[PDB]
């Protein structure tokens, strides 16, 4: 996160943090949405141009965190993964389109005061709140600066729905129906921003209906972090729940 | 500057 | 593009 | 079931530093 601010304790009890067993190493935000399932960025699992293609193994989920780096000894929890679902029509050869997956946890977590999931949206919650202006939350333990560095504790930061077109015109990139941008403009004088390492993180928004909190996309994409006239690109998790739903009454 | 994960994990 |  | 609902501010009726910002974007 680029200009947020520390979280306060439990404010986001679904991010989990993707973690690298060896070197043991932070990869990207993912978030709990039942006791068994987790959603990230298909981007964090696969990646053929970086060379990145994990496996169920050489992954680990951390779950209750607030220190990026601390072993939260009866705070945090840790899982490993069953298996890994990543959307069968992902385009990592142009643009992230449905930068999307789906991780089945080898055994339930139990939820507490640190560990709760998040709401998938419905089709009219996703239907109201998703509008140009309207702010939403995103949280991370990435990059606090375009380049340099990284938190101590779990950064958060509130912004604000971008329309479509003016999402397209700061980019040369192909924008789909399944990624919407967020960020201030230049002119609105307030800024901020994911950065590397947020990755797989959560957008999410506090529905005035009935005061639940909903996913509504995952920090997939930008170009820098933080700079005027860029935005930042989010999976639109309510145009791919389909096959959400499907990976589930599946293999859950 | 990763702290220590239990070896269980 | 840069994958975060 | 009770998703998104956080054990440490709405069960307990306390409000985040900085929800009351997004609850006053909805317009």
């Amino acid at each position: 996160i680029v200009e947020g601010s520390d979280a306060e304790i439990g404010m986001s009890p679904w991010q989990v943090m993707l973690f690298r067993k060896s070197p043991q190493e932070l990869l990207c935000g993912a978030s709990l949405i039942s006791d068994r399932w987790v959603l990230t960025a298909a981007h964090c699992l696969l990646y053929p141009p970086w060379d990145k293609n994990f496996t169920e193994n050489d992954l680990l989920v951390r779950i209750g965190k607030h220190s990026r780096t601390r072993y939260e000894r009866n705070i945090e929890k840790i899982s490993m993964l069953e298996k890994i679902y990543i959307h069968p029509r992902y385009n990592w050869r142009e643009n992230l389109d449905r930068d999307i997956a789906l991780m089945k946890l080898k055994k339930p977590v139990a939820f507490s005061d640190y560990i709760h999931p998040v709401c998938l949206p419905d089709r009219e919650t996703a239907a109201s709140l998703l509008q140009a202006g309207y702010k939403g939350r995103v949280t991370g333990w990435g990059n606090l600066k375009e380049t340099w560095g990284q938190p101590s504790v779990l950064q958060v930061v509130n912004l604000p729905i971008v329309e479509r077109p003016v999402c397209k015109d700061s980019t040369r990139i192909r924008i789909t129906d399944n990624m919407f941008c967020a960020g201030y403009k230049p002119d609105e004088g307030k800024r901020g921003d994911a950065c590397e390492g947020d990755s797989g993180g959560p957008f999410v928004m506090k529905s005035p209906f009935n005061n639940r909190w909903y996913q509504m996309g995952i920090v997939s994409w930008g170009e820098g972090c933080d700079r005027d006239g860029k935005y930042g690109f989010y999976t639109h998790v309510f145009r791919l729940k389909k096959w959400i739903q499907k990976v589930i009454d599946q293999f859950g | 500057d990763f702290e220590e994960i239990p070896e269980e994990y | 593009l840069d994958p975060r | 079931a009770d998703c998104g609902l956080r054990p440490l501010f709405e069960k307990k009726s306390l409000e985040d530093k900085t929800e009351r910002e997004l609850l006053e974007s909805y317009i």
